[PDB]
């Protein structure tokens, strides 16, 4: 029916025996490490949408600036 | 363990097997088995290298039929004599050939 | 512009005849027109036989400027490979041609939220030039690069 | 011998097994490992991870060093003791289109400034 | 102690009572572990061991509704952007607050 | 198309009349013979019909059935991946079930009358809460999940179905009708938003593909998925497009997450077959977002990954139900050296996880890349978020190869001349459109 | 006639792969070097037409590959004289591994399979050379990267080796996704697929991080390097391909095909991965790991060269075709040693009694890595670091890296055959058939014939430099080489162990990365799918 | 539009207006009107008074 719970031991004498176990606990990382590496790998993936609203943004910026010019330009003259 | 009546369709360990190396002889594989070595490789050789030339001259004509020079060679070049589409060549100066 | 509904009611009529017109003789390119139905319709929808005829001719032309583009490409890659080291003077003015039949096939049915398609970067060299115009008159300093001669092949 | 040398085979669990045993990769076989060598267990030479980013610390501004010069505190007209290769004028025109040119550091052109700009060019194509 | 069950000729018979264990499709089938078992188990189960807690709320909320908030913020960005390159009218969208009727673009009209 | 739908009518006919031992081979029979009458269906449209190749009517509005490119697709689909089902299940029952299945679904795809939609989709209701509420393989509380969920999306469907029907007078897609309300459009939206799994409305989908039966999976794959854009290029976009513009930034923000988190949620699975339903989680979030963009590449590049996904899932499901036959087991964990004790399965096997994970020979790059253009024709940033993430699908699929590759077994599960007949169809029909016979 | 060579390759493949129970382990050994024997002949045919005559030529094979609307892309080869160049080179190095694969793959259960591994293997390395429009190369780039992950995880009851090919596939995977990224930026705003309307003067700098960021995956550079030395658990013939031309060359290709690159970006990445490279090499004790940090640094000198100059592209490509062969034999040397030995470990390689060709090989190989005069690595190299001196940060570090390369390249001269011998007194045997002569013959036909003909056509010419920046790096290659023989010590044990650990690329992925990757799975299903929403 | 060239849907244009027109001769309405109860109810104005 199930599997034999049993161990070969044949190959211990050659190949170490299998006494010596794993130290993980098998739990994963802390909610706040968690947090800050999401938080910072993220926007590392998302590079071009910085690079995006940055150009975005000096453009609006300058076409604002260049209006404004325009309007003191044209309400004097 | 008594072998089973199969194993006698299955075939033998081939010389190129190890004979420490134990594998299922059953198993099939589309690319051989473990070590392979089949009787009469040689005519199945021969007959893949016959089917290889015949899909070349295939390949070889509709290269020829799609192959597109549109810019002359500086010099003569093997394909002239297959192939009647080249251009002339002219070389680095300007002289035709 | 303002339609009153006697207006709409008499141009449903005008659309029922040329339906009648169209049934009176078989065409088995009926839903491939040469032209379309003109109309002053706030909607389309509206009258259902124009918004079908209509939408087909759209059909057949968008077809036929796939195939042009096709064309296009395939004389602007002779070109290139003819001439060699030439390429860039002598082909500007087919890739010039091949890359407005792109814009033209893309943009004439390009969607409600598809953008325009910038093929030779034509429209950003166009704000360039507009805001390297502005900067100088009104004394500012761009952060902006200054519109280029060629930024691609052809455009 | 290639094939058909011993191995040892790994035991049967006889245990209750942990929720995440999904990060141990075993084949049967003894020697199991983790889905990513170094997640967890034991570390190749005993170094934490720690003594790494203290050894790129170190590292870092010695590498850094030659790059930071050239690119930073030295300019065009001191970089180099030549300007960059003369063409004539045809040739020069078209090279120059070309952001990734290397005849846009040419001091010597009455069109430097515009060339500059145009090497620091867009960032993101504005349509 | 086993027999082949298939026959290729078609003359095949399920010796339901043949002393001989027939080699049939479970002789193929994997023995299986008990802890294996509970393993699957207590995976497929694991709503039975989910707790409110600050910290799950914090997870739960910083990355399924972080991500959420940013992909809308990016999109809202990306269709402004487009609505300057297009030279349309800011067009209403559904939360945005904006008292222009525009949504749909006119084919017939140039913009 | 007259006989494609009187063969889709003489189908479950047929059974009433058989000698109860002839089903399998009569079933067998009568699925060639439609997929036959499919053919002839495309034969008999012409190109030429641009908006509709083929509209017939039997009587009245709801009698209304009609073909065009979306449909004429999806229905080929259909009928091409329905005889596997017919092989794979055996038993009076359950080819009376499947049957009446198919007949429903393929009446739905081709009717132009939504509430004939409604009509003939959801009458396959209880005959998937008997299928995967089956005795002793099946499981009660998928059934429920996946039956509540299909009521109150097909309930919100048919109420928008009730207004256009009292506004306009009619709800035939054949007369031209426009709504700016955002209720309807969420009525209709609601639909879609449970049919094709789009988080958080699809834990119905896993719960169902694993208790479902291999052929029940492979049609609830194939084409029962397809079914939403069928409802969204018919039903939804000709009269909710204003609606889709006023809502693309939220319409992104529900697909983009869906496909992240279901390829994250892919990663955390141990059974093969949920495996395989994540991943068709993830594949429709770009189906859904191309076709929304209401543009012609969007549309062309939906239905043209529903193909792909419609030749590649199937075969994946199918694969998995001969593993399952073999070995009584799913769990990756038990399985081991199955490249070795299985080579004809894991070729094949590969060569479909490499057709999923879309590699240039393989239909689904094809359809990728005309789904990403179309993405990047709305705007740049859109397109490179689906291309990222689709990094984690490489993950979870490379682990489950690499677990199931090597290690030790004493079982030779390899699959049968039966099994290798089964796949035939699906390997060539994956090579013809990956080659471009799209 | 052009078309020959890929049919010849895909139908070896074909043949051992899905007929090889006909063909046998002999017809494996027959149709696999044949095949690429006749695929060697009509490259070379395509090497003279295109590079040495001026003669292009494209072969559209079918038109509407995929045709959706605007979007529109066939299936055509273009043979320009890169792809002349880069396919002979390929072909060259293809046959030689097959020719090597005969003996050494004989203790192998499936010998067929390999063979039509290798086989479809080059087959995609060509399919991606001579595209003439992004699409054909994308097929090319997935195949190969598929092949390299079925070939890394031949041994798959090797747990090492799976993860080794998993790893290989994420990466590539990543690197791709950028080129995609690129590839619709291209088609969007230039209007085509194909290579010659894909011309741009100016172009936003995103497409050129996505083109770099693509490149920089196959061409293994820095945060990208982890795969190169794992892949050392597949066989050694798998490692000359990949190694030598097949998988690092391509990200060089791309960016030299198209000038999309920065000069910024490449210069620093390229130096940077060059001194690393060399650095990691220094601490490796496998023969194996040794060879792949030196690819690792040639291929930081190749992407370094870039940024310099005008003809930077010239010179990596010169560099490219003949790091190829060089490299290609001492990895083949190297996998002869290991069976000879039954080691992997430089310490317990020693002096002992062989055959003088393949000792020969191994040392004029590491005399063109190393530098030495009048060579064909010599040239290439010194066509990068004389040019370089104008960009005075990467030219200090390629020094260095100059350097480091003579030290390991010399350590590992010496252990190898200087050394006393440090294996066991055990009966160890590999014997060398003629057919691994004729694989030996062959490489060294091709460094032989790199010096008389060249790598690029501003090879010698000047670069106006004063003699004592000229001739330094033969100096640097000289006392590198002598501090090598004298095997000192040059860091401390810190950085020693350092190096030894490859920078801690891998352990900052797997406690950081890869833990946050399981975390927001572990959020997505436990917390949320399969919590919340699940019912009791 | 049922086609994969051209966008589905329409667009109507924003210059061109539509007179309205009555849906039918003479209106007879049967909904009655808010009672002057439910706007005393409803204002909010004074929030001790709503309250
Ligand atoms: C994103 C941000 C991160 C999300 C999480 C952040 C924290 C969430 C905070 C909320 C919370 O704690 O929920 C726990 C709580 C469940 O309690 P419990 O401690 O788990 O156990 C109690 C049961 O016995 C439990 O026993 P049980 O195990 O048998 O029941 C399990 C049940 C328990 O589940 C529930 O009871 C409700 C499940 C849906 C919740 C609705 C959204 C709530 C959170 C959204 C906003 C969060 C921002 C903060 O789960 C299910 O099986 C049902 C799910 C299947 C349907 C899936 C539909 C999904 C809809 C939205 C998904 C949620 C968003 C995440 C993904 C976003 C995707 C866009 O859920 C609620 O109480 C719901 C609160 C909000 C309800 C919406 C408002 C209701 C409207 C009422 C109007 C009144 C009408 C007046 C007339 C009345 C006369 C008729
Ligand atoms: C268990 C399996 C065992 C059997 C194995 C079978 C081995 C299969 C052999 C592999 C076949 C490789 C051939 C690939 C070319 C695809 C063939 C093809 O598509 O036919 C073309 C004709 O083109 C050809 O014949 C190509 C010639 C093939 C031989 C050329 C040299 C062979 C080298 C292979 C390189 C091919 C790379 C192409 C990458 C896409 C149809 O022409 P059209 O009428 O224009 O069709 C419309 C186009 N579309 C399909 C997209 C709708
Ligand atoms: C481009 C036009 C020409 C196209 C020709 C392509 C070249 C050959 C294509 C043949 C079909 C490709 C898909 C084959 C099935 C995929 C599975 C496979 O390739 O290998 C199978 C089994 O292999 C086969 O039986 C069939 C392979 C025949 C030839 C395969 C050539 C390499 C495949 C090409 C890559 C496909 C490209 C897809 C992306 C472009 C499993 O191998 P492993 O996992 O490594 O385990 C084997 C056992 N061992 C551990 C000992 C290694
Ligand atoms: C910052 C990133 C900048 C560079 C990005 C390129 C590399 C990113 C991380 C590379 C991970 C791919 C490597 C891999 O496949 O991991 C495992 C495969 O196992 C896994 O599946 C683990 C999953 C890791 C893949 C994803 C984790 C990294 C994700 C990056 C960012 C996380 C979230 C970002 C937004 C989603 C195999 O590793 P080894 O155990 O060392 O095997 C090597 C051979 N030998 C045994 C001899 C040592
Ligand atoms: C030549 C071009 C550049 C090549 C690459 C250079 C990379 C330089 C980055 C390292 C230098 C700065 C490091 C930050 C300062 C930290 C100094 C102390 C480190 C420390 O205390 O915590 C560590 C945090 O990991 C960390 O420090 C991770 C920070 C790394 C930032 C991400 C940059 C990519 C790094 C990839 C290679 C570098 C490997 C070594 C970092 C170990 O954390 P713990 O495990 O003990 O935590 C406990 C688990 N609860
Ligand atoms: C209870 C549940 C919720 C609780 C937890 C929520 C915590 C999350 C909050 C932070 C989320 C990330 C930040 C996005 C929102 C920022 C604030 C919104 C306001 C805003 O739109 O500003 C824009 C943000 O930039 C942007 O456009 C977005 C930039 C960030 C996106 C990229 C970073 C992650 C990348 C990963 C991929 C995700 C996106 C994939 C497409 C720039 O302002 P504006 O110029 O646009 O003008 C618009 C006028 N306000
Ligand atoms: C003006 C009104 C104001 C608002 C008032 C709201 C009042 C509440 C309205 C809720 C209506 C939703 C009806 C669904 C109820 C959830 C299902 C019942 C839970 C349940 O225990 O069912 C069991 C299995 O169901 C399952 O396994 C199914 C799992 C859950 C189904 C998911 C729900 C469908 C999707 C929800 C949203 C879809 C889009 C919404 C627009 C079977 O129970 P039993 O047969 O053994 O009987 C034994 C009695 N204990
Ligand atoms: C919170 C995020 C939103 C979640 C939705 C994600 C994306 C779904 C988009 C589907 C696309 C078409 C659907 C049309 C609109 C649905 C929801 C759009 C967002 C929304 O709620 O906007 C509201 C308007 O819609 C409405 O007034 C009706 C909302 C839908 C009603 C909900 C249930 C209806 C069921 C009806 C059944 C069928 C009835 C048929 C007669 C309020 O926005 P606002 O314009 O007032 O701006 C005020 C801001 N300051």
């Amino acid at each position: 029916n199930y599997a034999s719970l049993k161990a070969d031991t044949s190959m211990d004498h050659v190949f170490g025996d299998s006494t010596n176990k794993l130290n993980y606990d098998f739990q994963l990382m802390s909610s706040k490490e968690a947090f800050f590496w999401n938080y910072t790998l993220y926007p590392i993936v998302g590079f071009p949408i910085f690079l995006y609203l940055y150009q975005f943004n000096k453009l609006e910026n300058f076409e604002a600036e260049i209006a404004a010019a325009k309007a003191a330009k044209a309400a004097s003259e | 363990v008594p072998e089973p009546p199969y194993a006698k369709y299955l075939a033998n360990k081939s010389h190129y097997c190890p004979p420490d190396f134990h594998y299922s002889r059953e198993i099939y594989a589309p690319y051989g088995g473990y070590f392979n070595d089949p009787k009469g490789w040689r005519t199945n050789t021969a007959i893949a290298t016959l089917v290889m030339l015949a899909g070349a001259y295939a390949v070889f004509c509709f290269g020829n039929a799609r192959e597109e020079r549109l810019r002359a060679p500086k010099g003569w070049i093997p394909s002239q004599l297959w192939n009647d589409n080249v251009p002339t060549p002219v070389d680095y100066r300007g002289k035709v050939l | 512009t303002t339609a009153t509904i006697e207006e709409r009611r008499a141009f449903h009529k005008e659309v029922l005849d040329i339906v009648q017109s169209k049934l009176a003789n078989k065409n088995s390119e009926w839903a491939r027109p040469e032209e379309p139905i003109l109309h002053n319709l706030k909607s389309e929808k509206e009258e259902p036989h124009v918004y079908y005829h209509n939408n087909n001719f759209r059909v057949t032309r968008q077809l036929i400027h796939f195939e042009k583009t096709k064309i296009f490409e395939d004389e602007l890659d002779k070109c290139m490979r003819t001439h060699g080291e030439a390429k860039y003077r002598k082909c500007q003015e087919i890739a010039k041609r091949f890359q407005a039949s792109c814009r033209v096939a893309s943009n004439l049915e390009r969607g409600p939220n598809a953008r325009k398609r910038d093929v030779g970067f034509i429209y950003q060299n166009n704000k360039l030039r507009e805001l390297e115009k502005d900067a100088k008159e009104l004394g500012l300093n761009n952060p902006f690069p200054p519109s280029s001669p060629r930024t691609t092949i052809g455009y | 011998a290639g094939a058909g040398g011993p191995v040892k085979l790994s035991p049967p669990v006889d245990k209750p097994l942990p929720y995440n045993y999904d990060f141990w990769m075993d084949n049967g076989i003894y020697p199991g490992q983790p889905i990513y060598d170094g997640m967890f267990g034991s570390m190749v030479g005993n170094m934490s991870l720690e003594y790494m980013a203290k050894g790129w610390l170190v590292l870092l501004p010695i590498l850094s060093a030659p790059f930071v010069y050239e690119h930073c505190i030295a300019d065009d007209v001191t970089r180099n003791p030549f300007v960059p290769r003369q063409y004539p004028s045809e040739v020069r025109e078209f090279l120059a289109l070309f952001k990734n040119g290397f005849v846009l550091n040419d001091y010597s052109q009455p069109d430097y400034e515009e060339m500059k700009r145009r090497q620091s060019g867009l960032l993101t194509p504005i349509y | 102690s086993s027999r082949i069950a298939g026959d290729t000729t078609g003359k095949y018979t399920p010796n339901i009572f043949s002393p001989e264990t027939p080699m049939d499709r479970s002789f193929s089938h994997v023995p299986k572990n008990p802890f294996w078992e509970a393993w699957v188990f207590r995976r497929d189960n694991i709503q039975r061991e989910f707790v409110w807690t600050w910290q799950t709320i914090f997870d739960l909320a910083t990355f399924v509704g972080g991500l959420y908030v940013a992909m809308y913020a990016t999109a809202s960005f990306c269709s402004r952007q487009n609505d300057k390159r297009n030279g349309y009218p800011e067009r209403n969208y559904y939360f945005s607050d904006s008292k222009s009727n525009f949504v749909i673009p006119d084919e017939r009209e140039f913009y | 198309m007259s006989l494609y739908l009187f063969m889709l009518f003489l189908q479950p006919l047929s059974l009433s009349f058989v000698s109860r031992s002839f089903s399998k081979i009569s079933s067998l029979m009568m699925s060639f013979a439609t997929l036959w009458s499919a053919v002839y269906m495309w034969f008999t449209s012409n190109g030429a019909n641009q908006t509709f190749y083929q509209v017939v009517s039997w009587g009245s509005d709801w009698s209304t059935f009609g073909v065009c490119y979306t449909s004429l697709y999806i229905s080929l689909l259909c009928a091409f991946i329905f005889p596997i089902c017919v092989i794979l299940v055996q038993g009076y029952r359950a080819l009376s079930i499947l049957i009446c299945i198919q007949t429903a679904v393929s009446l739905s795809i081709v009717s132009l009358h939504m509430l004939a939609f409604y009509a003939l989709f959801e009458s396959s209701l209880l005959l998937f809460f008997i299928l995967i509420g089956r005795r002793k393989y099946g499981s009660l509380s998928a059934a429920y999940n996946i039956s509540i969920y299909t009521f109150i999306s097909a309930l919100g469907f048919l109420i928008s179905a009730f207004w256009l029907n009292w506004s306009f007078g009619s709800v035939c897609a054949l007369l031209p009708n426009e709504e700016a309300n955002s209720f309807v459009a969420f009525g209709i939206f609601i639909l879609l938003w449970v049919k094709a799994p789009l988080v958080p409305f699809h834990l119905w989908l896993p719960e169902a593909h694993v208790y479902a039966p291999t052929a029940g999976s492979v049609l609830l794959a194939g084409v029962l998925l397809k079914i939403s854009i069928v409802g969204l290029h018919v039903f939804f976009l000709p009269i909710c497009a204003s609606s889709i513009v006023k809502a693309f930034p939220l319409i992104l923000s529900i697909c983009l997450g869906s496909f992240i988190f279901s390829s994250f949620s892919t990663l955390k699975q141990i059974d093969l077959k949920k495996i395989v339903a994540y991943s068709s989680i993830s594949h429709m979030a770009i189906v859904f977002l191309s076709s929304a963009t209401n543009s012609g590449l969007g549309i062309q590049g939906a239905v043209l990954y529903c193909i792909a996904h419609g030749l590649i899932s199937p075969g994946l499901f199918l694969l998995v139900g001969i593993l399952y036959k073999n070995t009584n087991t799913k769990l990756v964990f038990y399985l081991r050296g199955l490249s070795q004790q299985a080579p004809v399965w894991w070729s094949v096997w590969v060569f479909f996880m490499l057709g999923n994970l879309a590699f240039p020979l393989f239909p689904n790059f094809i359809a990728e890349v005309v789904c990403l253009s179309a993405l990047f024709k709305n705007h740049e940033l859109y397109a490179y978020a689906f291309i990222f993430f689709s990094f984690v699908g490489t993950v979870y699929s490379s682990t489950v190869l690499g677990r199931l590759k090597g290690g030790v077994s004493s079982q030779c599960v390899d699959a049968s001349r039966l099994d290798v007949i089964s796949w035939n169809p699906l390997v060539l029909a994956t090579v013809v459109t990956g080659i471009g016979y799209m | 006639m052009f078309l020959l060579a890929v049919y010849f390759l895909f139908f070896s493949a074909i043949a051992n792969g899905f007929f090889g129970r006909y063909l046998g382990v002999r017809g494996s050994q027959l149709l696999g070097p044949s095949a690429l024997f006749l695929a060697l002949l009509c490259s070379g045919t395509i090497f003279y037409e295109v590079c040495i005559q001026g003669c292009s030529t494209n072969i559209k094979l079918f038109e509407n590959f995929v045709y959706s609307n605007e979007l529109n892309v066939s299936a055509s080869f273009l043979y320009d004289p890169l792809a002349a160049t880069m396919t002979l080179t390929v072909v060259w190095i293809s046959c030689a591994v097959h020719a090597y694969q005969n003996l050494y793959m004989r203790g192998d259960g499936s010998q067929t399979l390999f063979t039509s591994y290798l086989s479809a293997f080059t087959g995609f390395m060509l399919i991606l050379v001579a595209g003439q429009n992004l699409v054909m190369l994308f097929i090319g780039w997935e195949g190969i990267g598929v092949c390299s992950y079925l070939l890394i995880g031949y041994y798959g009851s090797r747990v090492s080796a799976v993860k080794s090919a998993n790893k290989s596939l994420i990466v590539n995977k990543i690197s791709d996704g950028f080129l995609l990224g690129s590839m619709l930026y291209l088609w969007f705003y230039t209007g085509s697929f194909s290579y010659c309307s894909l011309a741009t003067f100016q172009i936003p700098d995103v497409v050129s991080i996505l083109v770099l960021l693509g490149a920089i995956g196959k061409s293994s550079q820095l945060f990208f390097h982890v795969w190169l030395a794992d892949a050392m658990e597949g066989p050694t013939p798998v490692s000359a391909l990949i190694h030598a031309a097949t998988l690092v060359t391509a990200g060089i290709y791309v960016l030299c095909k198209l000038n999309l690159h920065s000069q910024s970006a490449v210069g620093i990445l390229g130096a940077a991965t060059a001194l690393m490279g060399g650095l990691f090499g220094l601490a490796a004790n496998d023969l194996k790991r040794v060879i792949a940090f030196s690819t690792c640094s040639q291929l930081g000198y190749m992407m370094a060269v870039l940024s310099t100059c005008d003809d930077g592209a010239d010179f990596a490509m010169g560099h490219l075709v003949s790091h190829a062969g060089f490299k290609a034999t001492l990895f083949l040397s190297a996998g002869l040693s290991i069976a000879k030995e039954n080691n992997n470990f430089l310490n317990r390689y020693g002096s002992r009694q062989g055959s003088p060709t393949l000792s020969f090989a191994t040392t004029i190989a590491s005399l063109n890595l190393l530098g030495f005069p009048e060579l064909g690595g010599f040239y290439s190299k010194e066509s990068i670091l004389n040019n370089a001196y104008i960009n005075q940060g990467v030219s200090i570090i390629l020094t260095l890296a100059t350097f480091l390369t003579a030290f390991y390249t010399s350590k590992v001269l010496a252990q190898l055959y200087l050394f006393p011998y440090g294996n066991g007194r055990q009966q160890k045997s590999f014997d060398i058939d003629a057919t691994t002569l004729i694989c030996f013959g062959l490489l060294l036909s091709e460094m032989l014939l790199r010096i008389f003909t060249g790598s690029s056509l501003s090879q010698n010419m000047t670069t106006n430099l004063p003699a004592h920046i000229k001739n330094l790096p033969f100096w640097v290659a000289l006392s590198g080489a002598l501090s090598g023989l004298a095997t000192t010590n040059l860091f401390s044990s810190n950085f020693m162990r350092f190096f030894g650990n490859r920078g801690g690329f891998d352990v900052f992925y797997a406690r950081k990365c890869s833990n946050v990757f399981y975390h927001n799975a572990y959020v997505s299903y436990t917390l949320l799918d399969r919590g919340f929403l699940k019912l009791y | 539009t049922f086609n994969y060239v051209i966008p589905y849907g329409g667009s109507s244009s924003y210059t061109i207006n539509n007179e309205p027109v009555k849906a039918e001769e003479v209106t007879v309405d049967f909904s009655k009107e808010p009672s002057a109860s439910s706007l005393k109810l409803a204002d909010k104005s004074d929030w001790i008074a709503y309250t």
